[PDB]
């Protein structure tokens, strides 16, 4: 039971970058996939979630107007893009799961990848 | 919504016990409140989901309760982290506390 | 006397598959070669019967169980099959008698836009029962909460629509199937062929 995220970023200003989740050794397709971004030495913020069965999304106001999350049940992974990044989104971005198994779901995100630093630099 | 997390910075000794504070800004659902332990270069983990369940692999050096706590019971060496609150109430909107560091 | 196959498979609106629409079909003559020798159908597979003497074996009754799904998920409308539709929404029985008939409809269902109009269920707490209509749409309870009637974590619509637009490729294309399910009770067998 993990999930395991993909690698690092270095974007240019104004681009959109694109990280991803895989989850194994759980029902996948029963879980629901969030999103939170650690600047260095601050607090997490929330980016937003995805139904991963529904597809259906909610993202932080903050956000919501530059950002899109979506899903493909074949590789049983979850995707994030951050469009036109800004200097300031610099910060190590993270996804967590609920575990779930056959028709139940855990009451809480008790599955964390391990985040992945994006950097948007000149 | 805004979690306000108290204190900034919680000093206190190993083998002690203490009491963190994360306080809604309006009455929120207990079943959605939770606690997540940060250790310093790691993804976070939830201890208490629900305000007051254990999360699997918790010990008993923790238990869970507008005014949501966090209960050590005591403080070990790996004990010494972040904590963060999270508010997972209705689709949107879930936020997160500051955090306390933990000295 | 003919049975009114054209009030099934040349209907205007086609009951979204979560909530499948079953027609007895009774005391009548089913003129099953129109069907089969058609071509206009992309799928006919028969189970427990040859699709060529449909005509010469008589039944106390014939239920079309109509619905729309998505080309990908065609293949899991058969007895012993599983996933979405085959356990959340249309579950035919191992020993299902019958036969299944589906066409590809793309140009009369998509909607520039996407036509979300048809649904299919997504969560259910367990699998159905052969032929079990569940219609219920009742917040799922994936967690230990209670959703008290609000959607949240742990806490979903049971049902999603379909995007069918035209511009999908064929697996997500809308098909529409009939499935003539085939009874014979202690009965006179009613429904025969010419
Ligand atoms: C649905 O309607 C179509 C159109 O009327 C029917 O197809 C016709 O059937 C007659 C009789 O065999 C043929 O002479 C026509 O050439 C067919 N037209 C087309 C376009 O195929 C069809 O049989 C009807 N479906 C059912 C179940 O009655």
């Amino acid at each position: 039971v993990q999930l395991v995220q993909s690698g690092p970023e270095v974007k240019k200003p104004g681009t959109s970058v694109r990280v991803s989740c895989k989850a194994s050794g759980f029902t996948f397709t029963s879980s629901a996939v969030q999103w939170v971004r650690q600047a260095r030495g601050q607090r997490l913020e929330w980016v937003g979630w995805i139904v991963v069965g529904s597809g259906n999304t909610n993202y932080a106001q903050k956000f919501h107007e530059r950002v899109t999350i979506t899903r493909d049940m074949s590789t049983s992974t979850a995707y994030m893009e951050l469009s036109s990044l800004r200097s300031e989104d610099t910060a190590v971005y993270y996804c967590a799961s609920p575990y779930c198994s056959g028709g139940s779901c855990s009451d809480g995100f008790d599955i964390w990848g391990q985040g992945t630093m994006v950097t948007v630099s000149s | 919504i805004v979690l306000t997390q108290t204190p900034g910075t919680l000093s206190l000794s190993p083998g002690e016990r203490a009491t963190l504070s994360c306080r809604a800004s309006q009455s929120v659902s207990s079943s959605y409140l939770a606690w997540y332990q940060q250790k310093p270069g790691q993804a976070p983990r939830l201890l208490i989901y629900g305000a007051s369940s254990r999360a699997t692999g918790i010990p008993d050096r923790f238990s869970g309760s507008t005014d949501f706590t966090l209960t050590i019971s005591r403080l070990e060496p790996e004990d010494f982290a972040v904590y963060y609150c999270q508010q997972y109430v209705g689709l949107t909107g879930w936020t997160f506390g500051q955090g306390t560091k933990v000295e | 006397n003919l049975c009114p196959f054209g009030e099934v498979f040349n209907a205007t609106r086609f009951a979204s598959v979560y909530a499948w629409n079953r027609k007895r079909i009774s005391n009548c003559v089913a003129d099953y070669s129109v069907l089969y020798n058609s071509a206009s159908f992309s799928t006919f597979k028969c189970y427990g019967v040859s699709p060529t003497k449909l005509n010469d074996l008589c039944f106390t009754n014939v239920y079309a169980d109509s619905f729309v799904i998505r080309g990908d998920e065609v293949r899991q409308i058969a007895p012993g099959q599983t996933g979405k539709i085959a356990d959340y929404n249309y579950k035919l029985p191992d020993d299902f008698t019958g036969c299944v008939i589906a066409w590809n409809s793309n140009n009369l269902d998509s909607k520039v836009g996407g036509n979300y109009n048809y649904l299919y269920r997504l969560f259910r707490k367990s699998n159905l029962k052969p032929f079990e209509r569940d219609i219920s749409t009742e917040i799922y309870q994936a967690g230990s909460t209670p959703c008290n009637g609000v959607e949240g974590f742990n806490c979903y619509f049971p049902l999603q629509s379909y995007g069918f637009q035209p511009t999908n490729g064929v697996g997500y294309q809308p098909y529409r199937v009939v499935v003539l399910s085939f009874e014979l009770l202690h009965a006179p067998a009613t429904v025969c062929g010419p």
